[PDB]
RNA sequence: GGCAAAAUGACCCCGUAACUUCGGGAGAAGGGGUGCUCUCCUAUCUUUUGAUUAGGAAAGCGGCACAUACCAGGGGGUAGCGACUGUUUAUUAAAAACACAGGACUCUGCUAAGUGGUAACACGAUGUAUAGAGUCUGACACCUGCCCGGUGCUGGAAAGUC
RNA sequence: UGGAGGACCGAACCCACGUAUGUGGCAAAAUACGGGGAUGACUUGUGGCUAGGGGUGAAAGGCCAACCAAGAUCGGAUAUA
């Protein structure tokens, strides 16, 4: 009897199930997967406090057994599918119009300038860069690779 | 629904990407529609059971939210559980 | 399932008054 | 450079093309009618007494002229750019510039990434990958070839070099 | 029967497209006649916030008290040339 909407610690949870609304620290409060209809999935139960979970990001983590979850995927699966159809919809949600790089005068974004469209060089030009010299394509992480690799190689 | 449940409404003002010092921090947002905040019990309760009373459209977190009239613990209605998918009115157990 | 038990509680005094 | 000026305009009726995303083009284009008088019937109207006001029949009657003054769309055919409504150089440029929903890539497992500061800390967000940030393009349809040698970005091996 | 539209025509309103006027003018940016949108990415009143290498920007090097490729005013300072 694993029934939908119910919660419990993972210690009373069986392998292969589907879950959402996990909490990272023991009882802190559900901060893991929460969005409209997105489902994690457990992978095993070694009785060492930890439980290996596969998250929607594809990657996986270990959560203490005394932590909790909610059976079944979150509600409302379509929201990730509904395509808006004008500008007013964004505006209502809260957005404002976002301006690109190659538009701004060079004084304002590293991609500026040009007499007509252009951004960077054929030798010099580094890549496409954020407003603060940080590059955004290629797999860039900016020395948070330290944190990533530490928490990974804890496996 | 006309209003939310009076126990759970709370109006935190917007912040169009400004920190505690009123400069622009996260660009491109602000200007939308006045929301409220529905205080959700995001850390489950002590062992009990409840009956889903309704399902309400929720502006903040995409999913819908379900006030559950509780039969145990004297809760007599908590704001909800982030909406479980399958059952639209059924019975829950937060812990065995 | 009521969302508002009201009573002999009144509203919009300083709106009515202004209309008058 | 038909700039300006002119002209068309209203209501009712007749009829209305290419094209198509089959929603539209479309007030498409192209025409007719418009006054008052009495009578008849119709409706309608309690503002009582039966007539009055409007519509539509049909017979006159006058004027060159009957939305008579004021008010009030020029239209059609075909390229380019942009999909469009929008926004911008207050105070010489309103556009083909910008945005725009739509698309892809990259980053983030939550003390989230990223941002401001020295720093607490705040935004992110009482949000949790159907999420948030950045980047390029810009509805739709058809589609998106080759090259990683250069610049960058990146994974990684023991060697030497530190 | 219904009454949706970043729907349509058009005053309030805002905005500022063309011509002509004016060019110590009526005015250190207006007027006349025509123009565009006109339930929305709307217009506005009130009050609060962001402050100079900074703000803010549907991005024009635009705007920040009538003159912004780094405001105004004091001061270094009778800067230098």
């Amino acid at each position: 009897n694993s029934m939908i909407g119910s919660s419990m610690p993972l210690g009373m949870m069986r392998i292969g199930t589907i879950i959402h609304n996990i909490e990272m620290n023991p009882g802190q409060g559900a901060k893991m997967v929460r969005a409209a209809g997105t489902n994690a999935k457990i992978l095993k139960e070694p009785a060492k406090g930890k439980c290996l979970i596969k998250l929607p990001s594809g990657d996986t983590k270990w959560i203490n057994a005394k932590c909790r979850a909610t059976i079944g995927t979150v509600s409302n699966p379509s929201h990730g599918t509904k395509k808006l159809y004008k500008a007013g919809q964004s505006r209502w949600l809260g957005i404002r119009p976002k301006v690109r790089g190659v538009a701004m005068n060079p004084c304002d974004h590293p991609h500026g300038g040009g007499e007509g469209k252009s951004k960077s060089s054929g030798s010099r030009g580094r890549t496409s860069v954020s407003p603060w010299g940080k590059p955004c394509k290629g797999g860039y992480k900016s020395a948070s690779v330290k944190k990533k690799k530490k928490r990974l190689a804890e496996a | 629904r006309a209003r939310a449940l009076r126990q759970f409404t709370l109006s935190t003002g917007k912040s169009a990407g400004r920190n505690s010092s009123g400069r622009i921090t996260v660009f491109h947002r602000g200007g939308g529609s006045k929301r409220l905040l529905r205080r959700i019990d995001l850390k489950r309760s002590t062992s009990s059971m409840g009956i889903v009373e309704s399902i309400e459209y929720d502006p903040n977190r995409s999913s819908q939210i379900a006030p559950v009239r509780w039969i145990k613990g004297g809760c007599q209605k908590k704001m909800n559980t982030i909406e479980k998918f399958a059952p639209p009115r059924k019975i829950l157990e937060p812990t065995t | 399932s009521s969302n508002n038990p009201n009573e002999g509680s009144v509203k919009r005094r300083n709106a009515k008054k202004r209309i008058g």
